[PDB]
DNA sequence: TTTTTTTTTTTTTTTTTTTTTTT
DNA sequence: AAAAAAAAAAAAAAAAAAAAAAAAAA
């Protein structure tokens, strides 16, 4: 936690939320299985 | 001849090896240790007096006031063990120390003190050891596990392997005190020796050596020998001794007397050394160049300059040789350097040394100890000196000194606790010696390097800590010392000693909470050796060398009982005969052997003494004299085994069992099954559960007697006698007059313990096992504790088992059980749960215990008395009320039964804070206990008076016998009858005085008991009264409970079928339990099959006995049959006839054997294949042990006959209803809104990280989102999903995880700014 | 404050986290610093105050543990989250189940679907207030059970074990309400879970939403997972009892009842065996019809006289149409059945394979029961040459020992020679024991005499591959070989004894040396493998298949692997 | 949901950036971490302008 | 005599819960 | 009597990485 949070804070790195672990943290559909199709819809919006 | 109590059911045995040492009191360890912990022994010698003499006397510096010791006493406890168990107080005793204080005058130290005082100061209390060998701490029963800690002294280690990945083996030495800062030395790839204290920053070693006021010249001379170059007009001729020439290549010609002895370039062979020796050639010539590579040892100065010609420890050369030559010093000293014999280690460290003087060395050590401060001369001096040379912060006990001297090849074993310069010097010498090849590193796993701390030593340590704390406080207050205005009750504070000892006994990684669901669980939980705990290692820091059994574990530690998994081998259990040495080492028995005779004496040997001797293995054939019948016998000498000659072995193993422990010696036919499943079974057997009827396991190992009698569960008799009055409650024994003391005659009474909670909630109880009016032998079982019968350890039950895969219900290891098993009430266990309701006082009023409760169905109040408490015997079901507690406002907060549990209240205790009103049912229980105590004391006095007056009658048989006048008047006056001038009248007067004293004692003891009961049992501060209800639930066996044999053949009980469809033999008997054959080969335990065969044979003989007894076959037939059964073939130790057995005894034996014949089998000296077939042959059952079986459903034969016998199977404490736990929606956690875990809280399972990976491994996405957002976290989401579900909709509303926002807030609490975007 | 609650313990006391203590310390120190600065204290005292305040802020901040550690928010509360609608129990076997369903205790069923039963009762109209349904379920009204059968009708649930290693660690199953308190499990699927029935506890979860229900049935249903993700080998390979039953069903003996006749079809073969008039195995000609789709997906029937075995013909009724006949003309060991299921899956798709696996389990357990394949102590014969081989080995080692005594060889040479000859003698005993066992049967053929593959119980259970193997049987009858002293330094006095005979004390000590290291290995090896898997999944989380084809030509060369001998793994 | 705050009379140096190894403030000012720690712990002085 | 490279050494991570000391 | 850290057991084994010291120049 220490190193990662320090680097994120100093860099001010916005999070893209593309993989599978981060999305689980956020609590939204994983872009891995069925949710992929849903993501294929949402990315189509933008 | 055997004890008639054993004649009740004499166990058949097959052990051929004649025993020589009976199994000792299995609990010798704890009992002996705590006996050592408390007794009046002078001169210390490992006792409390040792601690007192260590810390007393106490005097302030020049205070003219010393505080000396006299003696100590431990008065009676305040209660007795059972009373402490029921109430909760610690079964403790006081410490009355006769303390003597005297003060001097000014300038009269040797002069007599002007004042003296002595008083029996009181200093807290300490727990004592119950008879069984336990401790009662807060009402529970706790036992302290002996620790196997690394022994003090000096120990050398290699540290090979991945050290630098260079292959250069390092070396290091450690001096470990029994109490104090460690000391460590190690080498390095640069071969520079180093030191370090308490694993702090590394330092060179010479610096510490120099810190002992050693000059560098002194150090070099001490460490290295001298080589003397003499200037004889040129060339610096050498005094050469041959001894220092081995393995050397001479680059210059070596000659003397004008004759060449070693030509240039020729290496010194042994023959050259012989030449220089025989020729006695010592003085030789050397060239200047040869001295260039050498190193000066000391320092020289010139006559005029007086300056440093050359520093010590520096290489020479021609210019330096001239520089020292002008001074004209004839003696040129060097230290012998040879990379193969003596390397430049200390010299290199001297080169690395930072400074020279002692002050700078002390400064360096002071900075290292407490870095970041100014070093000081005096402070550093004191720090270094008392860090190792003061009892304040250092001490090596006797065993520490023993190891230290035995590892430096010293002679004396007794020395000072502190070290000395010579000691560290010899440690250096040994370390360098081993570096040079001579001497070997000490394998730590060797037991002699490890030692067993028992309860006595740990309690001594903590008592010492408390004593030193109170002593420091005493000195602080004596600094204010005043003129005798006080007695010595204010120097001594009770809080430190009691605090330390109680903290140890209550909270201690070793003082584990006792395991009590067996006899054997105790007997093998107090004989447990835990490598963990303070002073030992921890699970993390344990490689696979400590765990592994060392080949010296033989005879001292069991290799086949250790907990499996996270700690294998860290909790090795003690052996059977293994005991502790005086110094703490593990001694084991052996049989002394002369030239060729195995002397029947016994000789105990330690872990190191064994290696020196060569020891013969247990099962070596001897014939009537001990002379081995084979010249070459298998024997072990030094960590290894091989064949050795007959006239070479001076020691023999005592009994073939001394390799194993009580926790595994009971596994019958152990020698046939693999070590793996043997270990698993041995662990399992400790997890049995006391069933409803102990059933004398058919296949035993003859150790059942010792475990049952010594475990303490069985109320073993104390003085032989006749069982006058028997009952489930008490047993009364009339001791024989010869066995009873003349005065204080009386009789004996045992109050059998009834159904009470065991520490794992299983039922512990006793039942009488002696008929009314029968003789009893001293030290014999009278009541059979749980899982026992007739004084034999019966954990599970013998059952008819058959090995065949029956319709797939025995797939992996599952066990199929006929309904007949549960019908007969065989495995039905009794569990007892304790539930507590506390009545405190808080703001807005106290918590009453009334019955009146708002908004409760009257049926709830029906089961309570008027007070609001349940009766003894009202079957309670989940949800109802036990005790009515109300919080003033007023709101109902009454105690309720935990959800999902049946029960039938068996007892309700009610303790009340001293000086508080007793409520209706509390008064009722008070009256109950009062009446019970009154009845006990009254019947005691009445029967005692009856015995005394019967003695008076016997006395009056002569000396004025008056039959008419004896019954004319009642027992009020029996001393007024006429007698002559005889001592009988005096004895009658003595008996009348005894009667009056008995009346007075009964009255006053009854008063004391009434006071004990009347004073409400005090409670913790803040609470008014506590009520504990015991619910006594009964659990049968259902499809999912666990049961297993003794060889580790686990299995969860599957579908229990109706009796009809089980396989049935030709005779029709069903087979109760149908295991899986396929578990035999892979899990290599063929023991269970032989056990099953022997079980079938045992029940064959049992069936024959039962048949010949059902028919009237008086004595003769059964007598001869039993006698035939008991001899049965080869040599056996039993050799039991039956003429001594009177017909009554014979028929009692037959009755107790009708259910089967208990067969014994010592572990490795057990029954072979030949004898089992012989026993079967005595029966009417097939020799092979296989009988055809008919399928229950189809009703036709099974081809390929199957194996059926009687195997002893346990029930393990994993009941399905204890595990089966579910939830739909209940309370969530507060800090995070997540479902609770565990079982005590009504929780839900854990969807762990691994489960999440497995889910996303599929394409399953929505399910994971539901799992970790809507079903676990989203506070609003789950409510909405519930509402939708009740409305028939399966719609999901995402929302957001609550704990996610919690994390966001928390990290925003730090100096982090995190937010959400579009 | 809510995230730092002041929880009072069971009585008149407060025991909350250190956060409140740290905050109290920080605020107290800050107030004291403000007060001292108001008092204008000397720079030394205020310096101490500022340093103390800095320390207090350090202690309050390093929250870290809440975010750090195995018990941190990310790992204990975000990733691995306890969940409602869950339960657990000890597992137990049941044959009567089909692969697409698993049993469930009634109590857990009524407890898990309680929201579902309340909703179903409300919709059904049998009650209006949900409390009425609550009192109904508490009363265990018989109506509730019918509602339970309605909800459970087809509503998969997830059955997960404790160490979830591979994706098969969680499988869906159709519940089948059953009395008791044990989670009944399909036997075959057990092999996937690495779940043995020695008391292992499995958890049950319930999908809630229609998305999740379809998700569980379409992916996590046990039918959809009969081929493992690690490799193409089937994962539903029948394990130990089914295999023994099948193998005993198809194994030729020289002669038995019904030997030497002609049967018109499998049906009368079953009729003959079950009636007891014909032995379960006897080489016999019969008529079998096999269906082959060699054409363009069209079944062609072929029939003729086949030499087979009665039990084999009976088994043939369970194979579907497509498969050939020679597949069941062998002994049907474990590997044979595995590749037979693989052929079924490859040639007939999926549903036939699921039906076939259920049927093969049924027909394996049944005939294993009919076999009565027990194990008595006389099922493992000690070859007579064991004593003679051992005595010759003793003579040889003594001769080499005295040769070393004379100084002809070194200690190392003597040690190596002794170990080598002990190994050779061990191999000799092994061969003697295998020759004794495998062809033990010496029986009449209706003529004088004949040998055949042995029917000795242990040999049957070892040859079929049910449990154990040549290595495991070897130490049940012949010598255990030579076990290792603590460091692998194999002792020059091997275990001359075997489990059937007795083991002396020292040989058992040596066996303990051998086995304790294995147990400790298992423990710490599992500990380390958990962390290896942890890193492996962590470093490959992002990769999710996203494109059909990159249109790239580059690649890697693929060739068979040879290290310096025969091919270890072929190109295929 | 609602948070709080404490107005500190003396500024406080956040600690995560102090011992991150490499410290953020450490190489941001291009000075060794030991000197920074000593200065912050009121046992030394630093030059400003 | 200063400066770059490499080596060595020190420190910080990697799978059950707080009294004593000073002002 | 009130406020505050962990100096007050502990070390194993291994690895990553930072800081200091020692070659080896030109
Ligand atoms: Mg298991």
């Amino acid at each position: 936690t220490t190193r990662v949070l320090t680097e994120a804070a100093v860099a001010g790195k916005r999070d893209e939320l593309r993989g599978l672990k981060e999305n689980v943290i956020v609590g939204r559909l994983i872009p891995a299985g069925t949710g992929y199709a849903y993501h294929q819809d949402r990315m189509r919006r933008r | 001849v055997y004890s008639y109590t054993e004649k009740k059911r004499i166990r058949k045995d097959f052990g051929k090896r004649p025993q020589v040492l009976d199994v000792p009191y299995l609990l010798s360890i704890q009992l002996d240790s705590f006996q050592k912990f408390i007794e009046q022994d002078p001169e210390g010698q490992y006792g409390l007096e040792a601690a007192f003499r260590s810390v007393f006397p106490i005097q302030s510096y020049s205070g003219n006031s010393e505080l000396q010791y006299v003696s100590y006493r431990l008065g009676e406890p305040v209660f007795d063990v059972q009373e402490c168990q029921i109430r909760g107080v610690t079964y403790s005793a006081p410490l009355r120390v006769k303390l003597r204080l005297v003060i001097y005058e000014r300038e009269a130290p040797e002069g007599t003190v002007k004042d003296i005082k002595e008083q029996e100061v009181y200093m807290g209390e300490i727990p004592l050891m119950t008879d069984n060998g336990t401790f009662v701490i807060n009402g529970t029963e706790r036992v302290i596990v002996s620790q196997l800690h690394r022994s003090p002294g000096v120990f050398f280690d290699s540290d090979k392997g991945k050290t630098h990945s260079s292959g250069k083996v390092l070396y290091n030495a450690r001096i470990i005190p029994y109490r104090g800062s460690w000391l460590d030395f190690e080498f390095d790839p640069k071969d520079n020796l180093f030191v370090r204290i308490d694993r702090r920053r590394k330092l060179p070693a010479t610096i510490i050596l120099r810190a002992l006021n050693y000059t560098t010249e002194q150090i070099l001379d001490l460490f290295f020998e001298k080589v003397i170059f003499e200037i004889r007009d040129n060339k610096l001729q050498m005094e050469l001794v041959p001894e220092r020439l081995r393995g050397e290549t001479a680059s210059f010609d070596i000659e003397a007397n004008g004759k060449v002895y070693v030509e240039k370039g020729r290496r010194i062979t042994a023959r050259h050394i012989r030449q220089l020796e025989k020729d006695d050639v010592k003085l030789i010539e050397v060239p200047v160049e040869y001295i260039a590579g050498k190193v000066v040892a000391k320092d020289y100065i010139d006559e005029s300059t007086g300056e440093l010609i050359c520093a010590a420890n520096m290489e020479l050369s021609l210019d330096l040789l001239a520089k020292l030559s002008q001074s004209g010093h004839k003696r040129i000293e060097t230290l012998f350097t040879n990379d193969l014999d003596h390397g430049p280690y200390i010299s290199e460290t001297l080169r690395v040394d930072p400074t020279n003087d002692r002050l700078s060395a002390l400064v360096e050590i002071y900075r290292m100890m407490r870095p970041g401060e100014p070093p000081t001369r005096e402070a550093a001096e004191s720090l270094f000196e008392n860090l190792f040379f003061s009892e304040d912060r250092y001490d090596l006990s006797a065993v520490g000194r023993m190891k230290f001297n035995r590892s430096l090849l010293r002679e004396e074993i007794e020395g000072s606790g502190i070290l000395s310069k010579d000691d560290i010097i010899d440690v250096m010498k040994k370390l360098i010696d081993i570096r040079n090849g001579k001497g070997e590193v000490d394998d730590i796993d060797h037991l002699g390097n490890r030692r067993i701390r028992s309860v006595g030593e740990m309690a001594e340590n903590q008592f010492r800590v408390g004593l030193v704390r109170v002593e420091r406080a005493v000195k602080e207050r004596l600094s204010l010392g005043d003129l005798d205005t006080l007695m010595p009750q204010d120097m001594i504070n009770a809080k430190p000693i009691s605090a330390a000892v109680k903290e140890f006994f209550g909270s201690s990684q070793l003082s584990q909470f006792m395991d009590q669901n067996n006899p054997l669980s105790e007997i093998t939980h107090k004989r447990r050796i835990s490598a963990l705990g303070p002073g030992g290692l921890t699970r993390e820091r344990a490689g696979f060398e400590v765990r592994d059994v060392h080949p010296t574990h033989y005879g001292r530690v069991c290799p086949i009982e250790t907990p499996e998994g996270p700690n294998i081998g860290l909790i090795n259990s003690l052996s059977v005969y293994a005991q502790t040495n005086e110094y703490g080492f593990l001694e084991t028995p052996y049989r002394k052997v002369t030239d060729g005779v195995v002397t029947d004496e016994i000789h105990y040997l330690s872990a190191i003494e064994e290696g020196n001797y060569v020891i013969a293995q247990a099962n070596s054939n001897l014939d009537e004299e001990g002379h081995f019948v084979e010249d070459l016998v298998t024997c072990r000498s030094k960590g290894e085994s091989s064949l050795f000659s007959r006239d070479q072995v001076d020691y023999m193993d005592v009994s073939t069992q001394q390799v194993v422990s009580v926790g595994a010696s009971l596994i019958p036919f152990l020698e046939h099954d693999d070590a793996n499943r043997a270990l698993m079974g041995a662990n399992m057997q400790r997890q049995a559960v006391p069933t409803l009827r102990a059933d004398k396991p058919l296949v035993g190992t003859g150790m059942e007697r010792a475990v049952a009698v010594d475990s303490g569960v069985t109320a073993v008799a104390k003085r032989g006698g006749v069982v006058q009055y028997v009952d489930a409650s008490r047993i009364v024994i009339k001791v024989n007059e010869d066995e009873m003391y003349p005065g204080e005659a009386g009789i004996d009474i045992y109050n059998l313990t009834k159904y009470t909670r065991s520490n794992q909630n299983t039922c512990i109880n006793q039942m009488p096992c002696v008929s009314l009016g029968e003789p009893v032998e001293r030290g014999d079982v009278l009541a059979d504790g749980p899982s026992t019968d007739l004084g034999e350890l019966a954990l599970g039950q013998n059952m008819r088992v058959a090995f065949m895969p029956w319709n797939g219900y025995n797939f992996e290891d599952s066990i199929l059980v006929s309904e007949r098993v549960v019908q007969e009430d065989r495995f039905t266990t009794i569990h007892i749960q304790e539930l507590a309701c506390v009545s405190r006082d808080t703001k807005l009023g106290p918590e009453e215990i009334t019955a009146d409760i708002p908004n409760v169905g009257e049926a709830a109040l029906s089961k309570l008395d008027e007070s609001g408490i349940v009766y003894i015997g009202a079957e309670v079901t989940g949800g109802d009320i036990l005790v009515g507690k109300v919080t003033p406002k007023v709101k109902d907060s009454s105690l309720r039964v935990p959800n999902g549990v049946s029960g039938t209240v068996i007892d309700v205790q009610v303790f009340t804070r001293d000086g508080v009103e007793k409520d209706k049912r509390a008064l009722e229980i008070e009256e109950m206990q009062l009446k019970q105590a009154k009845k006990d004391l009254s019947e005691e006095l009445q029967i005692l008076e009856a015995g005394l007056f019967s003695r008076i009658r016997a006395v009056l048989v002569a000396g004025g016998v008056e039959a008419e006048k004896l019954d004319k008047l009642p027992r009020d006056r029996w001393l007024e009858l006429g007698l002559t001038d005889e001592e009988k009248q005096n004895q009658l007067e003595q008996l009348a005085e005894q009667y009056d004293e008995l009346k007075h004692e009964f009255e006053k003891k009854l008063e004391a008991k009434r006071r004990k009961i009347t004073q409400g049992d005090d409670l913790a501060p803040g609470v008014l009264k506590i009520v504990k209800v015991y619910l006594a639930v009964k659990r049968r066996i259902q499809p999912g409970d666990k049961m297993a044999g003794r060889h580790g053949n686990k299995g969860v009980i599957s579908k229990i079928n109706p009796i009809e469809d089980m396989p049935y033999d030709e005779n029709g008997t069903p087979v109760d339990i149908v295991l899986n054959p396929l578990g035999v080969p892979s899990r290599m335990n063929i023991g269970q099959i032989l056990e099953t065969h022997l079980g079938m044979a045992a029940k064959g003989i049992g069936d024959k006995i039962n048949a010949m007894l059902k028919q009237q076959q008086e004595v003769a037939k059964l007598r001869e049959f039993i006698q035939r059964a008991y001899d049965l073939g080869a040599d056996v130790r039993q050799k039991v006839d039956l003429s001594t057995f009177s017909d009554e005894e014979v028929m009692r034996l037959a009755e107790n054997l009708r259910k089967g014949m208990p067969i014994a089998t010592p572990v490795f000296d057990g029954a072979k294949e030949a004898e089992i077939k012989e026993l079967l042959k005595l029966g009417d059952l097939p020799t092979s042990g296989q009988i055809r079986l008919y399928d229950g459903r189809t009703g036709e034969q099974f081809e390929r006959p199957v194996t059926v016998g009687y195997m002893y199977m346990l029930k393990l404490n994993h009941l399905v209803d204890d595990k089966m736990h579910a939830r739909s929606t209940g309370s969530y956690s507060l800090v995070t809104q997540q479902p609770l875990g565990g079982k005590a809280q009504f929780g839900g399972q854990r969807f762990g990280e691994m489960e999440v990976w497995a889910l996303e491994a599929y394409g399953a996405a929505y399910t994971l989102q539901e799992m970790l957002t809507v079903k676990s976290d989203d506070v609003n989401g789950r409510t909405k999903m519930y509402k939708n579900i009740v409305d028939g909709n399966h719609q999901m509303e995402p929302g957001m995880p609550e704990s996610f926002n919690v994390l966001l807030k928390e990290i925003r609490s730090l100096g982090i700014n995190i937010e959400l975007e579009d | 404050p809510d995230l730092r609650p002041l929880v009072p313990l069971d009585g008149g006391r407060f025991a909350t986290s250190d956060l409140n203590d740290l905050y109290r310390r920080v605020i107290n120190r800050n107030n004291r610093l403000k007060r001292l600065l108001d008092l204008a204290a000397p720079d030394i005292i205020v310096r101490n105050e500022k340093r103390m305040l800095q320390e207090a802020v350090d202690a309050l901040l390093d929250l870290a543990d809440m975010i750090k550690g195995k018990q941190g928010r990310f790992r204990q509360n975000l990733l691995g989250k306890r969940v409602d609608y869950s339960g657990r129990s000890v597992i137990t076997v049941g044959p009567y189940l089909r692969l697409h369903q698993c049993g469930l205790p009634k109590k857990m069923a009524l407890e898990l679907f309680k929201p579902f039963i309340y909703g179903k009762l409300e919709l059904r109209g049998l009650a209006t207030t949900i409390k009425a349904a609550k009192k109904m379920v508490e009363r265990e009204e018989a109506v509730v059970w019918d509602i339970l059968d309605e909800v459970i009708r087809e509503h998969p649930v997830l059955l997960n074990r404790a160490p979830t290693l591979h994706r098969l660690g969680i499988q869906a199953f159709e519940p089948v309400l059953i009395e008791g308190k044990a989670i009944q499990l399909h036997p075959l699927v057990c092999a996937a879970y690495n779940a043995d029935f020695d008391g292992d506890q499995m958890a049950v979860h319930v999908p809630l939403t229609l998305e999740a229900q379809l998700e569980a049935r379409a992916l996590m249903m046990s039918t959809n997972n009969i081929l493992s993700p690690a490799n193409g080998e089937p994962i539903i390979v029948p394990s130990q009892d089914v295999v023994l039953g099948l193998y005993y069903m198809t194994r030729d003996c020289v002669n038995a009842k019904g030997e030497g006749m002609v049967l018109t079809g499998p049906k009368e073969a079953e009729r003959l065996y079950r009636s007891g008039l014909a032995s379960l195995h006897a080489r016999v000609k019969v008529r079998i019809t096999e269906y082959e789709k060699d054409a363009n997906g069209e079944l062609v029937a072929k029939t003729s006289l086949k030499d087979t075995t009665v039990g084999r013909a009976i088994l043939w009724m369970i194979v579907p149409k497509g498969l050939p006949y020679s597949i069941v003309n062998q002994a049907l060991g474990k590997k044979a059945i595995s590749k037979m299921l693989n052929t079924c899956y490859r040639i007939l798709g999926l549903k036939p394979t699921v039906i076939f696996a259920d049927q093969i389990m049924y027909t394996g357990f049944a005939y294993a029961a009919r076999s009565g394949a027990s194990v008595g102590i006389d099922d493992m014969v000690i070859p007579e040459k064991k004593h003679e081989i051992i005595s010759e080995a003793e003579a040889e080692v003594a001769e080499i020992q005295e040769q070393f005594q004379s100084g002809l060889v070194t200690a190392g040479e003597r040690y190596n020679k002794v170990i080598d000859i002990w190994a050779a003698a061990n191999d000799r005993v092994s061969k003697a024991m295998m020759d004794n066992l495998q062809t033990e049967t010496v029986i009449n053929r209706d003529g004088q005499e004949e040998k055949q593959v042995s029917f000795n119980s242990i040999y049957m259970m070892a040859d079929s591959g049910a449990r154990g193997s040549a290595a495991q049987i070897r130490q049940l009858a012949g010598m255990r070989g030579l076990m290792a002293k603590p460091d692998g330094s194999i002792i020059e006095t091997p275990i001359t004894a075997n489990f059937r005979e007795g083991l002396n004390v020292l040989q058992y000590f040596i066996s303990t040396h051998g086995a304790r290291k294995g147990l400790a290995d298992t423990a710490l090896k599992t500990a380390n493998s958990g962390y290896l898997t942890r890193r492996l999944v962590d470093v490959a989380q992002d990769l999710v298949v996203t494109e059909d084809d990159c249109g790239t030509h580059e690649g890697i060369m693929m060739t068979p692997v040879i290290e310096g001998g025969d091919v270890k793994e072929p190109l295929r | 949901e609602r948070m709080g705050h404490i107005e500190l009379a003396s500024p406080t140096a956040h600690i995560w950036f102090l011992k991150s190894l490499p410290s953020r403030i450490g190489l941001l000012l291009d000075m060794p971490l030991r000197d920074i720690e000593r200065v912050l712990y009121f046992e030394s002085y630093v030059v400003i302008e």
